[PDB]
C-alpha cells in the first residue's frame, strides 16, 4: 500500500511558524493557507 | 511536489495492477474470456444498484461485495462465482470495483448528486477493509479527474494534443472530444463523490481505526486549489458542489479555521475569478456567490440534499 497521512487535526508542535501564524490570525492570508490541517488548540478562536 | 509525487505512486502503483494480471485480460479461449467477464460482472453489479432508498438494501450490496472479495462465493447471472485460486482474479477484481466506484460517480452521480453519499458510505467500508481497493480508488480518480487531486494539468508541447484532452479529463472517442457542459458535469459528480467519501464512515462493523481517507483531505484540497489562480469556469464550479457537499463536515470538524477560509474566498479569490472569466461563462462564479452569501449571514452550511437519515438507516 502507497504511503498516505490520515491526521485529522496536526499538534501545535511540529507544525511550522508559519502555517502557525495563519492559523492565529483572524484573517488568512491569500496563498499561503497551510496545507495541513489546523490544530486543536485554535478550534475555538 | 509532495502531492504529484503522491499522485504519481498511486498513478504507477495502478500501472503495476494493470501488469500484474497481465494475460487475464489478454487472452483468446473461451473459458479464459467467460472469466474474465464473469468476474468483471459480478463485481460491477452490486455498486449499479447501490441507488438505493433504505440502509436494509444498501448492507446487502456491501456485503455481497465483501464476500466476493475476501474469497467468499457470490450470487451472479445464473450461477455462483468464486475467486479463490484466481490470484489474477483478486488483483483484476479490486481494479475493475475500483474503477466501477468512479464511473457511478460520472455517469450517476452528475446527472443525480444526491446518488453520492449511499456510494460514498459504501465504498468507504471497502476501503476501510481493503486498503488495496481504496488505493486503486484514488488512482481512478485521480486519472479521469486530476481536479479532485488537486493538480491543473499544464500545456504541454512535444504531446500530441489529444493526448493533452485526455490528461484534463475529457471523453474522446476516436474521431472527437466531448464537448464541456457534459464534461464539466462529469467532473462535478466524481468530487461531489470524493466530497462525501472523506466525510462518511459505514456505521456496521465496529471498526477501531480512523476513517481511511479521513475528513483532512477535505481541508487540503480546499487549501490547495485556494493557493493557486482559478481555471475561469471549471474552479468556481467544483469549488461550489464541495463545499455543499463536505462543508458542513469541514465547518463541524474545523470550527473558525473553516470560517476564516470562507472570509477569504469572498473577499479574496472572488476577486480573483472576476478578471480571469469572461462574461460569458460567469454562471459557475454567480451560483459560488449565491451558495456563500447565505451560509456567511446563516452562520451555518446546510446540510447536503440527500444525505442519509436515521429513517434510511431503518428502512
Ligand atoms: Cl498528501
Amino acid at each position: 500500500i502507497i504511503a498516505t497521512d490520515n491526521v485529522l487535526f496536526t499538534p501545535r508542535d511540529k507544525l511550522t511558524v508559519e502555517e502557525l501564524e495563519q492559523f492565529q490570525s483572524k484573517k488568512f492570508t491569500l496563498g499561503k493557507i497551510p496545507l495541513k490541517p489546523p490544530p486543536l488548540e485554535l478550534l475555538n478562536v | 511536489d509532495i502531492t504529484m509525487q503522491w499522485y504519481q505512486q498511486l498513478q504507477d502503483a495502478s500501472m503495476q495492477c494493470v501488469l500484474t494480471f497481465e494475460g487475464l485480460t489478454n487472452s483468446k479461449d473461451s473459458q479464459a474470456k467467460k472469466i474474465k467477464m464473469d468476474l468483471q460482472k459480478a463485481a460491477t453489479i452490486p455498486v449499479s444498484q447501490i441507488s438505493t432508498i433504505a440502509g436494509s438494501k444498501l448492507k446487502e450490496i456491501f456485503d455481497k461485495i465483501h464476500s466476493l472479495l475476501s474469497g467468499k462465493p457470490v450470487q451472479s447471472g445464473g450461477r455462483s462465482v468464486s475467486v479463490t485460486l484466481n490470484p489474477q482474479g483478486l488483483d483484476f477484481v479490486q481494479y475493475k470495483l475500483a474503477e466501477k466506484f468512479v464511473k457511478q460517480g460520472e455517469e450517476e452521480v452528475a446527472s443525480h448528486h444526491e446518488a453520492a453519499f449511499p456510494i460514498a458510505v459504501v465504498a468507504s467500508g471497502i476501503w476501510e477493509l481493503h486498503p488495496r481497493v481504496g488505493d486503486l480508488i484514488l488512482a481512478h480518480l485521480h486519472k479521469k479527474c486530476p481536479y479532485s487531486v488537486p493538480f491543473y494539468p499544464t500545456f504541454k508541447e512535444g504531446m500530441a494534443l489529444e493526448d493533452y484532452q485526455r490528461m484534463l479529463g475529457y471523453q474522446v472517442k476516436d474521431s472527437k472530444v466531448e464537448q464541456q457542459d457534459n464534461f464539466l458535469k462529469r467532473m462535478s459528480g466524481m468530487i461531489r463523490l470524493y466530497a462525501a467519501i472523506i466525510q462518511l464512515r459505514w456505521p456496521y462493523g465496529n471498526r477501531q481505526e480512523i476513517h481511511p481517507h479521513g475528513l483532512n483531505h477535505g481541508w487540503r484540497w480546499l487549501a490547495q486549489i485556494l493557493n493557486m489562480e482559478p481555471l475561469s469556469d471549471v474552479t468556481a464550479t467544483l469549488l461550489f458542489d464541495f463545499l455543499e457537499v463536505c462543508g458542513n463536515a469541514l465547518m463541524k470538524q474545523y470550527q473558525v479555521q473553516f470560517w476564516k477560509m470562507l472570509i477569504l474566498i469572498k473577499e479574496d479569490y472572488f476577486p480573483r475569478i472576476e478578471a480571469i472569466t469572461s462574461s460569458g461563462q460567469m454562471g459557475s462564479f454567480i451560483r459560488l456567490k449565491q451558495f456563500l452569501e447565505k451560509c456567511l449571514q446563516h452562520k451555518d452550511i446546510p446540510v447536503p440534499k440527500g444525505f442519509l437519515t436515521s429513517s434510511f438507516w431503518r428502512s
